[PDB]
């Protein structure tokens, strides 16, 4: 029974975003976490659900899910990165537009 | 006047990238406390 | 709608009068604000689910129609993708 | 200590899970937080750089680091892997 | 009338520095306006529209007297159009080949 | 009477340090402020202590405090600055290492 709005906690940076969004890539982690099937998922002092993973680089994550594509910053240095983290949260797709 | 609502809040402030905070992440979202 | 609107944007806080959001005709906030659905968050924020910090200078546009960006913005097409998505013409033009 | 913990290292926030922390016995944040200073928030303080723990922190989580491409402080993250005892991140950031 | 500790906002960084350092070099741009209707930023903060990288150099100057460049540093010219602005003119002699 | 954390503010730049660390090197700088009891140093609104220098150098500047030596990034093009915030503070063995 998750809200409308999901209040994130990823390594500290808090992030707000709708339950539609991430539940949006079937069979992803996210997908598992918070598909309904809520009180179990680990919380933070304010309640928050809290992802224990990169904090500067989920923000990206979210764009994927929004859009099923990711416009990164002109100059990027962690393209490599940002695909580790598409394979933790297990977004087949990301990780291809990632994969040169 | 010089301080006035449209002027004052065009004034946001971001950190220049200086030495390491020009590679190093600086924004990923809002501050938790 | 209130005087001021106060907007969440993937949890970034921003204080706004209504006035702003509907400057722009045919835009989508000008769509979700004219008085004639939305989503709230904990404490009764209007929810729009996009990135937070790029909001900055859309939210610059929609006051004066004109955003002067720092000299090494480095997120050039990010703010060209949030603009499309905030379906601003002119502002995309800008950018292009 | 709570599932989740919330930690300041140098003045920058990190909040990882308390198994993260103990993953490598015998390492410094093992000694740390296996059954301490806090600052002024209650966060648990680390005396170290901020900017490189979000490396070392990825490193106890995946036991590897993709650095950026061009990363002008591999050996300024290495003496980090030194201090924090962990051997095998060490081995990694050596050529 | 101003705090012992000022908080400046030059070109979007923020600075903060001593109410001395600013008032270091009489009859300067940066001593006219501290010493005792000013502009500021979002969060209060005393705006200056210059350079930001720049100013980390002029303000260096205000508390020792002397500056140290970056090694290999070609923009020197740039440097002392901000000096002028600010007028400090023992600095622009220092930088004026 | 110091607290465990001491909480700086450099210039603009804010760093959390052990008050351990600030006097770990005698007769230096950060030494005189931090190792008697005073009753006058000078704090921001905040009330973080004050060090009117360049935020950016002290990041270096406090790596040498924990650990009595320093690695500076790949191609650090500042070397000739953090020689002359080291002088300040009065880090004589750190000015020596810093000299080519
Ligand atoms: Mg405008």
């Amino acid at each position: 029974m998750f809200p409308e709005v999901v209040e994130l906690n990823v390594g500290g940076q808090v992030y707000f975003t709708r339950h539609s969004t991430l539940i949006s890539i079937p069979h992803s982690l996210l997908w598992k976490m918070f598909s309904p099937k809520a009180n179990d998922l680990a919380k933070d002092s304010k309640g928050r659900f809290f992802i224990d993973r990169d904090g500067f680089l989920f923000r990206y994550i979210l764009d994927y899910l929004r859009d099923r594509q990711v416009v990164l910053p002109d100059h990027f240095p962690e393209k490599g990165r940002l695909k580790r983290e598409a394979e933790y949260f297990q977004l087949p797709d990301l990780v291809k537009l990632l994969t040169p | 006047d010089i301080n006035s609502p449209e002027h004052i809040q065009r004034r946001l402030s971001l950190q220049l990238p200086i030495l390491h905070h020009a590679y190093l992440p600086s924004i990923g979202g809002v501050d938790a406390s």
